[PDB]
């Protein structure tokens, strides 16, 4: 043992280092601030997400670094960029707690991010090994059993959600549920900050929403859901309205994964698999993280750790609406979301190769300023297994909640047949929906009101 | 505006909002789920034609999802015309039946398409 | 009711507004994209975080959204920047569910930050009403309960991370702790990421640092404390694991507020607070989300949601360590943390007067990259509320933990009592430690180790 | 390197690990608590120097924490040879006592100040 402070690379960059198929690995777009080499930029996140700090502990001879520390095994130039560069992490599997994203998290991206020597660090993306997959429960269901539950096959499943965000009460609530499913809709859902207020409290809400399911769907001859918002201040609370939820028989809640915490988010995941209960995860503050290029971490990371603590459903943009997501990434981490094995592919933002080992899919739902023009491009987009939501779409409908909610399943339905007739969505969609209105005037009155809206404005994360 | 009827709207999941399809649209489903590679089967029900709770009611549990099968899934079938052939030979032994066309992946397991076929004249 | 899209500042954009006594306020700073207005673009902050979508929704008829809207009601330029604003967001009170960080948060964060209208958007500030203040608990105890626990006057207290960060057993976790404690250390704690895994179990942990925590307050005379980790992948773990340092009889455990959650973190705090725990909170993720200046939220709005949903201590920055910590906006935060009452102070970043209405306050915690020739600028930038803790400056002294630790304890108190005979630690700091090496043969060794250490680069959030 | 003895060196929380003060430096910490306004109090105790646990053991329950009130507290004198008088008091009363100075901020109602001022021979 030497006290003193050395350079973090004589430990922690190991250029040479062979990566094991039980390493978790991590691909970090690291900015150093001026003079600082990137050996040493690198080998500084490495050690201080792992085993080591600022100076020599005597502690570490008591142990073996060799068997524990992170590693900085290669280094990325980044093209058109003077400093930046992409630093690969290997981390050892013993050093994360099993089933516990909370503590992947803690390690991966804990202190890091603030260190004074780099001006900025985000995380692009992580490979999770087979060995700390099948730590996890993952989704409570996946697409399968959702499909299978609910009985629906063949084409996206369709949402809404309830709006004005905030303000209504409890019965005006349901009968805009009502009104929604009534027409065709699949699923309709709180807002995201929609939890328990003093315009509308949970338990009364969660009351006439049932009513609303079972109404709509004796109506329809079809099964209906509508999210109920178990997001909370306390694990408790959280509980208890997933457990009213279940009490009154309904197929599906909702839960604000990042704003509730993946410790919570984890106890939900666990209950509705206990209990039957669909589990929609809303990824309210994500942008907060995810947003800048050169500082955060990647929403890819962030789908992986919810497909990890669980849900079956979470948003993945809609490309076209909106909120900004960025076309082809958006492809890749939907790969990420619903496939069991997903080959490294850059120009999609595929950094690893990911191995699910069977953990079960997640549905992603494109949500957020889509109307019934974009149903050929979302339709393309995300193909059947997804869920596409229109809250302003259909209580934007100049007839009301009904008529929107059939012009938005007629829009879908005539994409479907379009489509499985052999016609190219991405050229002719247009034409679909034109055809369309011919019949349905429900479509016709959506059209003309959304004739002229897109939202284009420049994209802000790129590959 | 328009009020969406509130009855005699009764409905069937995929396509069951546009009108009835053809033949020969209902032979080009087919079409599209043979050149995915999925199994076609016939389906068909004589007494729920809708979702109902008799037997159970809690969450994601529902009676009517099952229908009976129509003799087997067609393996390396590749004729359109061999599952309304079996669809027209439901329909006539039962003509009081509602009858359905699915498709299987049999990769990932689970039913990729599913659309009426056939629907009685009591409804 | 007039179907179709219309522009957020016909209705979200009220410049003429009085804010209430009621409302949560919020400054945001917004960078637009181009051609995007000011007034447009805070319009859509306020609307889309409170009551508003996208088109104009039939369903605002049926309740009022005079009551319940978001208003953008100021826009300040920002100098410096060309495009970039200040922009006051006023919200009612009936729009946050009482006791809820976790709800409030995902009205304010949940969605605004990923619109592409908006290159970049940052939360700089909340102004909590006392309204909302008095829904939640806080702190379990607090900074005035935490000293008379614990019988500690006169002096900020001392902490350290066992190190290295993972990779110790159970067993060579409750050594370091025993050696670290008995050289004068109150505290000792288990790093952020050690929760449990392969190579420490946290019950096997959690009881050989029990041993340590009383052996050496039997030896010393003074009482200790371990920070026993509750952070868990569940809030089942999560709890399980703070019953049992509840039945070992200890004083504090700690939790990553961020990592595990708001939702999680809101339960550990009424737990603690009934049974008597004192609660040490790990700002684990702080970073990813507060460290650049265009885009996320600052610290001192995750400091304020911290005092909120409950700890009695927070992590708040060294400035002179390792990791990145701005002096100003520092001693902006720690007033925020502690005092209850701040005004409005720009030149410390303090957007709006803060009212706690008896709130308790919260220490804050100075740790990263310190030593011995830091503790005169550390005692006073933070004064005697505080813990300063000394990880690889305990750990990495040359004669081990017992030595390190009365180092730190030396020095401290020596800085003590020239601040109290009137000394300036500002100038004098370097004379202060110099003159008790004489006597202290622990602090000489320590000063030789780390003299020429010191953490200067370029601050990239600045004030 | 030098070991930190392991016994012998019982402490007593703040400046208890500097060399012991002289009176002046004593009556300097007086003049600390007196110029931040803060108010004086003197505590001896003869049985216990350092806390216990005998009547309880849950978390931030210890014994010893209380010793023994000297008078009451000094308000209004802002005078350090007061203070160190009623020390002195104490301390030819009670030759066998620890005795500390404690300073209460009563706005906040927190002691921002406490450190021994005499330790009996015994000791
Ligand atoms: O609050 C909203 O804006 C929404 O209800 C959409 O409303 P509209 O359907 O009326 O647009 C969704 O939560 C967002 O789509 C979430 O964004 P993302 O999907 O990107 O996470
Ligand atoms: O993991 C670490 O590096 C530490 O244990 C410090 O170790 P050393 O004492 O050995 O430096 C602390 O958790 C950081 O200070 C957290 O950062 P912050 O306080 O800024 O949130
Ligand atoms: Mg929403
Ligand atoms: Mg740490």
């Amino acid at each position: 043992f030497k006290a003193g402070v050395k350079e973090y690379k004589l430990t922690y960059y190991t250029p040479e280092y062979e990566t094991k198929d039980t390493d978790i690995l991590a691909a970090f777009r690291v900015t150093p601030q001026p003079g600082v080499p990137p050996e040493e930029a690198g080998a500084a996140v490495a050690a201080e997400s792992s085993t080591g700090t600022w100076t020599t502990v005597w502690t570490d001879g008591l142990t073996s670094l060799d068997r524990y520390k992170g590693r900085c095994y290669h280094i990325e130039p980044v093209p058109g960029e003077e400093t930046q560069f992409i630093a690969y992490v290997a981390y050892p599997l013993d050093l994360f707690e099993e089933g516990s994203v909370t503590n992947m998290f803690t390690s991966i991206v804990g202190n890091v991010f603030g260190f004074k020597a780099l001006a900025a660090l985000r995380l692009e993306d992580l490979r999770i090994p087979p060995a700390y997959t099948k730590t996890f429960q993952g989704p409570p269901h996946g697409i399968q059993v959702e499909r299978d539950k609910l009985n629906k096959y063949g084409r996206p499943l369709l949402g809404c959600t309830i709006k004005p965000k905030l303000g209504l009460s409890a019965k005006n609530y349901g009968r805009a549920v009502y009104e929604c499913l009534r027409g065709g809709l699949d699923f309709t859902k709180d807002d995201e900050n929609v939890n328990s207020q003093p315009f509308m409290r949970w338990r009364d809400r969660f009351l006439f929403c049932a009513e609303a399911i079972y109404k709509s769907q004796a109506e329809t001859g079809e099964i209906k859901g509508h999210y109920l918002n178990a997001t909370a201040g306390t694990c408790e609370e959280m509980i208890k309205r997933a457990v009213f939820a279940r009490e009154l028989g309904v197929p599906i809640v909702m839960h604000d994964y990042l704003t509730g915490g993946f410790t919570a988010n984890t106890s939900l995941s666990h209950y509705c698999r206990d209990n039957g209960l669909l589990l929609h995860i809303h990824r309210a503050m994500h942008a907060v993280i995810d947003r800048q290029k050169n500082h955060g971490m990647h929403f890819r990371v962030l789908a992986k750790a919810l497909r990890l603590s669980g849900g079956d459903h979470i948003h993945a943009g809609t490309v076209v609406g909106k909120l900004e997501g960025d076309r082809e990434s958006t492809l890749g981490f939907v790969d990420l979301l619903r496939d069991d094995y997903v080959e490294k592919d850059r120009s999609r933002g595929i950094f690893f190769t990911q191995d699910w080992v069977s953990l079960p899919g997640v549905l992603p739902v494109a949500s957020g300023g889509i109307h019934v023009w974009h149903m050929p491009a979302l339709t393309e987009i995300f193909g059947d297994d997804s869920v596409l939501q229109f809250g302003g779409g259909t209580l934007g409908h100049p007839w009301g909640n009904a008529p929107g909610a059939v012009a938005n399943r007629v829009a879908l339905e005539a994409c479907v047949q379009a489509r499985n007739e052999g016609r190219d969505l991405a050229v002719e969609g247009n034409e679909i929906i034109r055809e369309a209105c011919k019949w349905s005037p429900e479509l016709a009155a959506a059209c003309e009101v959304w004739k002229e809206i897109t939202f284009n404005f420049p994209t802000i994360d790129k590959l | 505006m328009k009020v969406w009827p509130p009855i005699g709207k009764k409905k069937f999941e995929t396509l069951s909002y546009l009108p009835d399809l053809t033949d020969v649209e209902l032979a080009k489903e087919v079409d599209y789920l043979l050149r995915n590679k999925w199994i076609p089967c016939v389906e068909f029900e004589l007494e729920h034609g809708f979702v109902y709770r008799e037997h159970g009611n809690t969450p994601g549990y529902y009676d009517g999802r099952y229908w009976t099968m129509w003799k087997l899934p067609l393996f390396g079938c590749t004729d359109s015309a061999q599952v309304l052939k079996e669809v027209e030979e439901c329909k006539k032994e039962y003509p009081g039946a509602f009858i359905r066309i699915i498709g299987f992946d049999n990769t990932r397991q689970v039913q990729c398409i599913s659309f009426i076929a056939y629907k009685p004249p009591s409804f």
